């Protein structure tokens, strides 16, 4: 009854804080309790959910190259939940649709289950939620929100004296923010404080992370040689612990190169990149690598580059398709194709004003 | 494109 | 006498918050007569000089004319608490005034920390409105949309219908109209509208009417918001408002945008004119600026040097603007080189105005 | 331009 209960807050616990084989041993020790009890569906509705935060934490550790299932069997009965298991209902499905890059219906999802955040006990807990609200927000560029609930959050891993993942995560959304208003110094030193911290924790996922978005604000700034040096360090890292994220690393890695007109270099890192996309069947990385391939190495066909903001656009991943886009009119207009960059400046506009009737 | 975390 | 005449410099300043200019005017002349009567009190002096101060913003919103700088002189030459605040209050409203957006945003911000010196939860609403109204001015939408909201909850709180609380839908619905919410906007400008009829105030029924014109104009429905831009125009014009100098502007624009070229050269030279009489150097830069591009050869350097103008006075909202339709109007005529070098130029401005966020 | 206050 409670007892059992009390073990399903427990596990929740070890999952928030990333304890992969606690966790694990935790669940099998509910599920051998649950086996030997009566009919609970109180208790059985409670697994399911926390089963279902369990499985994200592992994917996230350790991605390979059944949530589904999982996410339509607790869909089906979704008019028992209420209280606490409703709150937890809105924010695991938000939390999956962030992975399945869905920002716009995973924020729904956290502001109804942020409409029952009283359900939460303390403070530490509330900040993972305030984190991952700020998380989204910053993948559609709602940069007010987004530094709200990140410094939220911060404060409470602050005043708690909580240095994990989380906080490192808060310090890289609060940098990525300011670098979408173009306060790169400022976010230059946040970086540069989530890198040591991430040292500090001996992860490499967050140590290439911060590496990456070293490298990521450094390009924003036009800092070019300084960025590819962050962006090769980060693609090492995460390839050599099979992360995924070593796909996009090595696509701003390719990027840049062309920028540079290290053509080079940028063809090497473009095989390199394809290549691992295609092991992750990542096709959204594969369009990216087709359009800037198009556009700095091939004959910069409009056809090709339309269809590759057209795929982009229709997976709703707007932000990076206004950047792409920024970048392809003002490539055609320092080649002086007018026509041409005025054609991808207009697409830029309505990209624009999608972002900002979205928020 | 968007930071990491 | 020294702590009564403080009394009805309070009772002073209440009278001025309702825009009751006859009852401060002769509230004025009162107690600064009586002021002449009296023992030298510094700090009752500078007292007095901020609520004159304060008091002639009132009279110049009311009836404006075609000696600010240099009261104001008086003031920066000289303070805590209060007075302190009413320092950072006052000279941000003014810097308002004067279009120098980020210098009231900073005067403004500094009042703010000393906002427990205010008890009159009416007039802190005043304070949160005019924060929203200058973060409006530079686009900075959901620091603007949170300040409006926490006024008008105030507002309504206290069933406190005057000018106040229009003001904060106009601002309310200008922010959604940033970010193409159009239908929410309407509804808010609809209810603004009905707001305005009931205070009998020419002034708010005109802006309602312009704004009302603003929002159609950013849907796309040129023909509904040139009749409301004209109507405002001529309420405006009526009662000698500089607001009657945008109105026509809008209103020029707006018929340069639908070809009606006839009444684009008819109104222009009513705006320039208009200009001219209010000395709004600005608005004749403006007028200059579509002439050009509607009306005349669509000179580049022209139009370069009207919005090296318009930036440079950092009226950087404004500039976006006619920078999306100074580059969509070549675009159209096909002039594709103009019209990068204008959605280049965009894009410098919309870095700006992001950057000073 | 900007809406009117
Ligand atoms: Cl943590
Ligand atoms: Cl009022």
């Amino acid at each position: 009854s409670e007892e059992v209960a009390v073990k399903l807050n427990e596990w929740y616990k070890l999952i928030r804080a990333f304890e992969a084989d606690q966790a694990e041993a935790l669940k099998q020790e509910i599920e051998y309790d649950l086996e030997d009890m009566e009919e609970n569906q109180d208790l059985l509705l409670y697994f399911s959910l926390m089963e279902f935060r369990h499985r994200i934490m592992l994917d996230k550790l350790m991605p390979v190259k059944p949530f589904s299932d999982m996410l339509n069997e607790i869909e089906s009965n979704q008019q028992k939940l209420t209280g606490l298991l409703e709150y937890y209902f809105y924010y695991f499905r938000g939390m999956y649709e962030f992975k399945q890059k869905n920002f716009i219906l995973a924020i729904d999802h956290y502001k109804h289950a942020e409409e029952k955040l009283e359900y939460v006990e303390d403070e530490i807990e509330k900040a993972e939620f305030l984190f991952k609200v700020a998380e989204v927000y910053y993948h559609i560029k709602q940069t007010y929100f987004s530094m709200n609930y990140a410094s939220q959050a911060l404060d409470i891993y602050t005043k708690y004296e909580l240095y994990g993942r989380r906080r490192v995560q808060c310090e890289f959304i609060i940098a990525g923010n300011l670098t979408d208003v173009y306060h790169h110094e400022k976010a230059l030193t946040h970086l540069c404080s989530a890198l040591e911290h991430a040292r500090q924790l001996e992860e490499a996922y967050m140590i290439a992370a911060a590496y990456y978005n070293v490298g990521h604000c450094k390009y924003s700034l036009g800092d070019y040689k300084e960025a590819e040096g962050y962006f090769k360090t980060a693609a090492a890292i995460f390839e050599e612990h099979n992360f995924q994220q070593a796909v996009q690393a090595v696509f701003s890695l390719t990027h840049i190169y062309c920028k540079e007109g290290k053509y080079d270099k940028a063809v090497e890192a473009y095989d390199r990149g394809i290549k691992s996309a295609a092991e992750w069947e990542d096709d959204m990385y594969l369009t990216k690598f087709r359009l800037i391939h198009e556009l700095y190495l091939g004959s910069g066909d409009l056809n090709v580059l339309t269809e590759c903001f057209d795929l982009l656009e229709s997976r709703q991943l707007l932000a990076d398709a206004e950047d792409l886009l920024h970048d392809t009119a003002e490539r055609f207009n320092q080649l002086e194709h007018y026509e041409s960059a005025a054609f991808f400046y207009r697409r830029l506009m309505n990209i624009k004003k999608k972002l900002a009737e979205q928020r | 494109e968007r930071g990491m975390t």
